[PDB]
């Protein structure tokens, strides 16, 4: 799908061990399969249906992602940061396209 | 034939019973729109929570799994409410089993 813009909020260093907040949001309208278009026809499901978190490589969320979660995904959850390197975003479309942001992380 | 959130609650349980207690399900009393519906699970030690809506026409809402990385078993995301009705929190732990909560939002604008 087209802008399919990710944004990420997460600090960009903590100490060794220590937990941050990551907050995840991409743009996507997330076309359900319940709404109906002017003649009452039922307007076709294409939504992200899978979104991953990893630090380092290792996960640390993997979200199953049904036609009920809103427009514009918005996943927050805790990571705990042991060492230096990234985070790797993913979210999978229904319509096969993979969307992808890094964000680096240093410690102390 | 069972209703689909049953279905969806068995396949997750094992066939064992929802216990009560070990997570928090957080989510409006009122929810103004229900086309994006504030929600938050909490369960330590959880290995995944999965979330139902019991009156949306398709049910199924997520399943978070939490991976070795993460610092503690929180997760927050935003939901489609259809009308008034329980959202349903499942989480399942380490020994596989599994804990049950359960809240109703009030929805003005129906998000689905």
């Amino acid at each position: 799908a087209d802008d399919a813009k990710p944004r990420v909020k997460v600090p960009s260093s903590a100490k060794a061990g220590e937990t941050v907040t990551v907050k995840a949001l991409i743009s996507h309208k997330m076309e359900s399969g319940q709404r109906k278009d002017a003649d009452g026809k039922l307007i076709p499901r294409s939504i992200i249906n899978r979104f991953t978190c990893e630090l380092n490589g290792v996960n640390v969320v993997d979200v199953a992602i049904d036609p009920a979660v809103s427009t514009n995904p918005y996943f927050e959850f805790d990571a705990k940061v042991d060492a230096a390197g990234e985070f790797k975003f993913t979210w999978y479309d229904d319509d096969g396209s993979v969307y992808e942001d890094v964000k680096p992380i240093a410690v102390a | 034939g069972s209703s689909t959130v049953d279905e969806l609650t068995a396949a997750f349980t094992g066939g064992a019973a929802t216990g009560e207690g070990g997570l928090t399900l957080t989510a409006p009393e009122i929810a103004e729109n229900g086309n994006t519906v504030p929600i938050e699970v909490k369960a330590p030690g959880a290995v995944a929570i999965m979330l139902l809506a019991a009156g949306n026409p398709e049910p199924a809402v997520a399943t978070f799994n939490f991976g070795p990385a993460a610092a503690d078993q929180r997760a927050a995301t935003r939901i489609r409410l259809a009308q008034t009705q329980d959202v349903i929190a499942l989480a399942k732990m380490a020994d596989g089993s599994v804990v049950k909560a359960q809240t109703t939002v009030k929805v003005t604008i129906g998000g689905c």
